[PDB]
């Protein structure tokens, strides 16, 4: 019986796509 | 004077994540037999979950003074170096010192893998979880962790198997739902990430309510990532704000918030959050590369 801290999300660089698609579009 | 019936109910509050209760159920048994072999593995876990770094420090190092024969004693002190550390190298060294003293001692195999699983050594954590699932049958935890480790490695089809096996045991486990949305998110299925994270929150919140926020915060950080990904920028910000109330010195949450603003077009205000994030974590590979986009554009008014 032992648990490991709930996996926490962190920012990848690939995540910068969102910002890329924002202007490329707009 | 019959106390083995307790260790069943206290074991149930540990699988259903009602820790405050289980702990007062075990201290009862523990007030009788401290070297209770089937109860100790439970009361040790609950301290860890509750962050009794104090109790566990005293307990773990005592069991080793007067009981260097029972594997539980190095499972203890190992569980100790896992909740705090970062003497990670030690933990693995103590937990293997329990396996090679009673290889059929499952609890030390789950803590053993957790030691590879934090250092990223997926092959070797995995192997430990599959040995624990043999030694602790009926228990869902080893299966919750092999499923996740599969998800991390692109085994989305084998990840789905162990998540549903673990759900058909402790379906009311918020840490089960959590790592499931967590895996969905990696699959690019943001939409169905939002629904698992919310569900794990209502069960953590109103239900097992007691401020389980100790040794914890993620969930909220996670939800904030979902909504950004779902272009729900407005609802996104909200979840990171709360992750800061919970951990008011986290640098990743500051980078996550500044990144939303830059997606929102608020650069002045974003770079403001991208500064107060390097003030905390200097090695911010992502805060740094983004800050560069923000200025190339300032040179251009």
């Amino acid at each position: 019986m032992l648990r490991r801290k709930p996996t926490r999300l962190e920012l990848k660089l690939d995540d910068i796509e969102e910002f890329e698609n924002i202007r490329k579009d707009l | 004077e019959n106390l083995d019936v307790v260790v069943s109910l206290a074991e149930r509050h540990y699988y259903n994540c009602d820790f405050k209760m289980c702990y007062k159920l075990t201290s009862v048994v523990m007030e009788k037999d401290p070297f209770h072999a089937s109860c100790l593995p439970v009361h040790i876990g609950t301290l860890v979950e509750l962050n009794k770094a104090n109790e566990l420090f005293y307990l773990s190092h005592k069991l080793v003074d007067l009981y260097p024969s029972n594997p539980v004693s190095w499972f203890a002190v190992g569980c100790y170096y896992l909740m705090v550390g970062h003497k990670n190298e030690h933990a693995r060294r103590y937990l293997s010192k329990a396996t090679t003293l009673e290889k059929t001692y499952g609890p030390a195999w789950i803590a053993y893998g957790h030691s590879f699983a934090v250092e990223s050594e997926h092959d070797q954590a995995m192997a430990a979880y599959f040995t624990a699932a043999q030694l602790m049958k009926g228990c869902h935890l080893p299966m919750l962790y092999i499923g996740l480790e599969y998800g991390l490695t692109n085994n989305s089809k084998l990840a789905e198997r162990f998540f549903s096996q673990a759900l058909s045991i402790a379906p009311e486990d918020p840490f089960v739902m959590h790592e499931v949305g967590v895996v969905a998110f990696q699959n690019g299925e943001w939409k169905t990430a939002e629904k698992w994270f919310l569900d794990a929150l209502e069960k953590i919140k109103a239900i097992g309510n007691e401020v389980t926020v100790d040794k914890w915060e993620p969930l909220l950080n996670n939800l904030g990532h979902v909504c950004r990904k779902l272009k729900k920028y407005a609802e996104a910000l909200d979840y990171h704000r709360q992750a800061l109330v919970l951990i008011p010195q986290n640098a990743s949450t500051y980078s996550a918030i500044g990144y939303i603003h830059s997606l929102m077009g608020n650069f002045e205000n974003a770079v403001d959050y991208f500064h107060t994030a390097l003030g905390l974590r200097r090695d911010d590979t992502f805060s740094v590369t983004m800050l560069g986009h923000c200025i190339e554009m300032y040179i251009g008014d």
